[PDB]
């Protein structure tokens, strides 16, 4: 009575992993030739945001199993490694350093911080050396026991000059999926992290993503839309971290207020590196500001969201972070050539029951990006002063009776992107279908 | 509606949207090799066979060209005999599809055997 | 004549040369990677989709297989109504083509809608 | 039997096995580049055009879709006129094929000319 | 004391003393779905309609 009737082009999918590629908003850069993020050799984005809504259909997501995280976290390491390759290797830099302090008569926090130093650097000739005076930081040199100092790297890694024409500004990146695939979108406000979004829609290619590297906080990111939103995986576990999204930003100012000087020395036949030569004016601490009353009002929204499903009749105690590396302890971020380390003990000294603010900031030169013992990038110094202004969007916490300790955590860079990929998943389109009908 | 516009709709209502489903399939000449050029090369490849492997199957199933065609193999009613006049324009494609999913492998080999083996001989048998 | 032999010819005269135009489309196994192997890999790829994207379109337009077939959508005479008995075998393909070129996008979406949407339903409507 | 199961069989007996011969044609997403990823990339490519170049030829030969179809060009009996009722279901495909092999190039260009050039015009000649 | 030129700017590679440098005639085949036009007009200007294509 009924025979099998085939159907082609049926709107049905499954869930699958696939390769996925760049999409840039086409601009006229032509200045730093290419940045770290290869915006050049990327396809220009269609300026038609075709965003097709899906009616009366639901789908449970999981922000904790997005393979899009693992694809992109592979790529960010790899692009970083790819651009870092063709520049100068500072192999002969690892020498014995005669050093002393730079401003020996100083009372401030910057006392004993910058260190004048001395070399015997190999020139471009084979049998000619050179005594070189330079400046370094506390967080770059190690004593040996004008006591002899030595850099950090030589314990573990090697050194690459960081190509002093490229930039580091995080370009917004779109991700177009290939044909025969689609990217779902949740669009549900107050989404849990794992649940059926009713208001789904889909696109070919996601919105802008700025791949910024940050610890303890989420600079420059995407806002929320309704309120403070809490996400985590196992709220009853102490191993899972805490994802916080804020409905409003905080304008952070940050600066490195020193008028500097960069010198250059040919050390090989073409190898000429740049170093922190001299400081004009006099030595000033680098710091960051924040509106205190705005931030308390911001933090007052947080604890209300906390006490909803956790610790109603229980005090909420914030503590400073525990310890370990600086990347897992303090706020760390690049801001266009400099790698800041701002102490954040003055933001987690607070409890609850039932006129600005200044953070001191350190900077380094030798960076171990993504915990890869074996690689160490030497950033070049920057002339002039730095005037970084940024928003804030997120917060990374962890939980340590009727007492609760929330310490600020971080470490994994992949948690930065789950704050940007929870709205999406990858589906494989299936244009087949077989039904019984009345025809033979 | 649009591409995947009738996703949670009636199968008869979503019967008349197949062209938009098929147009929105499959650039930059002179690729380099570095990082993104690998993925764009991978983007070109995966669009081909995922377009093509089922395009083989319609020639396997004799339903060459875009046709909502029907076979000559009867529907086995052991496969969830549920009101096939009624339910055919009630639920969705989607939720109905995973119901079928336990037996689709059994169907397909019979599809390439029913009219594709037998009824593709017999026109040669009358070709005299 | 040969491949592209009737290029500046009459459209009716160049009607009977389509097979040579289509045969002269799409080697070395075991490639290396170095320089020329990249381009030969790129040569293999670009021949596929540029063969295939229009091969999709004839299935989109229902004119599957090599057929000089005609549709059921009427010709809109706003598109340079110029002596369509006379000019059809007068000028060339070439110079006539850029005259059409301002409206070809408008045509194609109507092509996939005219008999491809409508007339591909109705055989199921008589399939009882 | 199976894939290539009727290899040394009668041509009429091996006539009814073409579906298994065609199903057993054409994985891992997210390739790297190193050594085996090159070959798997090469494995994906070579399966395409070797599937596709003859798939072009059936559209060239007008025998689009899986059909054991026959042409309208007569068999030239200079090509080893050996008991074509008898030998057609006697030997094999295999040993018979290299006998044909000296003239197959001559056949194919006549195939694309016989009904593919001529008989594909004349339906337009009656399209009035 | 003398010194080479390179050490101002560049580095040095030995030039592989088994290879040659003789310019082999190279042809350029275009891929399928493409063609290469040819002018063939004598006294061609550099920018003009070649009739004898
Ligand atoms: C969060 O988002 C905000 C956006 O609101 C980001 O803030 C912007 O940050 C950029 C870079 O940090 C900053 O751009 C600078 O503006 C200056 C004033 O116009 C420019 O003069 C300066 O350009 C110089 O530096 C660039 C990088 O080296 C070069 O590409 C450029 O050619 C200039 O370089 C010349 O001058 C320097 C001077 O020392 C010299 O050394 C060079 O060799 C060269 O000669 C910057 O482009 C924006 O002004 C910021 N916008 C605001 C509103 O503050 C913020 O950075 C984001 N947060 C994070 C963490 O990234
Ligand atoms: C680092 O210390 C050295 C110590 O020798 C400084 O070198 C001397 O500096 C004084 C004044 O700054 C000069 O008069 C001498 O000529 C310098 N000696 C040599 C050998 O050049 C050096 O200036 C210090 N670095 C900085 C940046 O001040
Ligand atoms: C939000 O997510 C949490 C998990 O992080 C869900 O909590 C559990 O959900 C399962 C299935 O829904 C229940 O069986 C458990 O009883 C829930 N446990 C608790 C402590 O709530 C929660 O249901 C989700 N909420 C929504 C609205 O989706
Ligand atoms: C930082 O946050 C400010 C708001 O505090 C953003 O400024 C708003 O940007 C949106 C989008 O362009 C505008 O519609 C608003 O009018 C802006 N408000 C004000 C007061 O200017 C700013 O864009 C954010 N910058 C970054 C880099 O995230
Ligand atoms: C989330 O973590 C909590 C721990 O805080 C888990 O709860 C305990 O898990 C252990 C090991 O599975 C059990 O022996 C205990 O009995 C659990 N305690 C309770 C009160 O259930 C919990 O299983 C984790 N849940 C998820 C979904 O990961
Ligand atoms: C960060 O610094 C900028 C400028 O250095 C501040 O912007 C000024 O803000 C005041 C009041 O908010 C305005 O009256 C000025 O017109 C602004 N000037 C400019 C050039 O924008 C900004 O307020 C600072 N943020 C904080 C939190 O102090
Ligand atoms: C951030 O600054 C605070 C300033 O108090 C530092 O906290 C002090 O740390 C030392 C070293 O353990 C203790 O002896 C003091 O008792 C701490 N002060 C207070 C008030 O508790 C903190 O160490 C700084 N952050 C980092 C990462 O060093
Ligand atoms: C540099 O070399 C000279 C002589 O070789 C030596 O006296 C001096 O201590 C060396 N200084 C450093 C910093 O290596
Ligand atoms: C070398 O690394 C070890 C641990 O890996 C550390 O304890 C030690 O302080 C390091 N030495 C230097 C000079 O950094
Ligand atoms: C730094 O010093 C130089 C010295 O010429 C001066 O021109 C420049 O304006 C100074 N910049 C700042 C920010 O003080
Ligand atoms: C923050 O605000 C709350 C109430 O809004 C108040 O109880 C608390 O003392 C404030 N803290 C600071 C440091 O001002
Ligand atoms: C917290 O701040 C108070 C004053 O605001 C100060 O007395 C106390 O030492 C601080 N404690 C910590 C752990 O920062
Ligand atoms: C239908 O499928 C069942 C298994 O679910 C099988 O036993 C039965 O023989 C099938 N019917 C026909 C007519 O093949
Ligand atoms: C023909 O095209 C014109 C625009 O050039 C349009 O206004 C007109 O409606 C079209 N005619 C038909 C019958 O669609
Ligand atoms: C058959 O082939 C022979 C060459 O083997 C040729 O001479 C002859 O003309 C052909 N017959 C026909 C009818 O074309
Ligand atoms: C080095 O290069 C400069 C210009 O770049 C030139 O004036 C100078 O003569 C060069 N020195 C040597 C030793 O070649």
């Amino acid at each position: 009575n009924l025979w099998v009737t085939v159907y082609y082009g049926v709107p049905v999918w499954k869930d699958a992993e696939t390769t996925l590629f760049c999409a840039s908003d086409a601009k006229a850069y032509e200045t730093e030739k290419h940045n770290v993020w290869a915006t050049h050799e990327c396809v220009p984005t269609d300026p038609n945001p075709q965003e097709i809504h899906l009616e009366n259909v639901t789908e449970e997501f999981n922000m904790w199993k997005n393979n899009m995280v693992e694809q992109m976290h592979t790529d960010i390491i790899e692009l970083w490694d790819q651009s870092l390759k063709p520049c100068v290797k500072l192999t002969p830099l690892c020498v014995t350093l005669q050093c002393t302090n730079y401003a020996p008569k100083l009372r401030s926090m910057m006392r004993g911080e910058i260190k004048n130093c001395s070399f015997n650097m190999t020139t471009e000739l084979r049998d000619k050396k050179q005594k070189v005076y330079s400046l370094f930081y506390r967080l770059d040199v190690v004593q040996i026991n004008n006591k002899e100092y030595r850099l950090i790297n030589c314990n573990t890694s090697a050194i690459t000059q960081a190509c002093p024409k490229v930039s580091f500004e995080p370009i917004p990146i779109h991700y177009c999926a290939p044909a025969g695939f689609a990217i779902l979108k949740c669009k549900d406000k107050k989404f849990n992290g794992t649940g059926p979004c009713p208001s789904v829609s889909t696109v070919q290619c996601t919105h802008g993503i700025k791949p910024v590297v940050s610890t303890q906080l989420l600079l420059n990111g995407s806002l929320a839309e309704e309120e403070v939103i809490i996400r985590s995986e196992n709220i009853t576990n102490n191993a899972k971290n805490i994802l916080v999204q804020l409905n409003t930003p905080v304008q952070i100012n940050c600066t490195r207020p020193n008028n500097n000087t960069v010198k250059s020395i040919r050390i090989g036949p073409g190898q000429a590196f740049y170093y922190f030569g001299d400081v004009l004016g006099d030595v000033r601490m680098a710091h960051c500001n924040i509106s205190k009353a705005t931030w308390n009002e911001t933090l007052g929204k947080v604890v209300k969201q906390l006490r909803k499903h956790f610790g109603n009749n229980t005090i909420i105690r914030f503590a400073q972070s525990s310890g370990g590396d600086l990347e897992v302890t303090t706020h760390s971020f690049n801001c266009g050539g400099e790698f800041f380390y701002c102490n954040t003990s003055g933001l987690f000294n607070s409890t609850w029951i039932s006129d600005s603010l200044i953070l001191p900031c350190r900077i380094k030169q030798i960076i171990n990006m993504w915990q890869r013992i074996g690689q160490a990038m030497y950033a070049p110094p920057i002339q002039g002063v730095i005037r970084c202004v940024s928003n804030i969007t997120g917060l990374i916490l962890t939980r340590d009776s009727t007492t609760e300790t929330f310490r600020p955590g971080g470490g994994d860079m992949r948690d930065n992107w789950r704050s940007e990929l929870y709205k999406y998943k990858v589906v494989k389109i299936e244009p087949l279908g077989v039904a019984p009908t009345r025809c033979k | 509606l649009g591409f995947l516009g009738a996703a949670g709709s009636t199968m008869g209502a979503a019967s008349m949207t197949l062209t938009v489903q098929a147009r929105n399939l499959l650039q930059q000449h002179l690729l380099k090799l570095t990082v993104w050029g690998i993925k764009q090369l991978q983007a070109r490849v995966l669009a081909v066979e995922h377009y093509l492997r089922d395009q083989q199957l319609l020639g396997i199933w004799g339903c060459s060209g875009k046709l909502i065609c029907c076979t000559n193999v009867p529907w086995n009613s052991s496969w969830s005999n549920r009101n096939l006049s009624e339910i055919w324009d009630n639920m969705t494609w989607l939720q109905w599809d995973k119901e079928i999913s336990n037996y689709t492998q059994i169907i397909y080999g019979l599809l390439e055997e029913s009219q594709n083996q037998q009824e593709k001989n017999e026109q040669d048998l009358l070709a005299l």
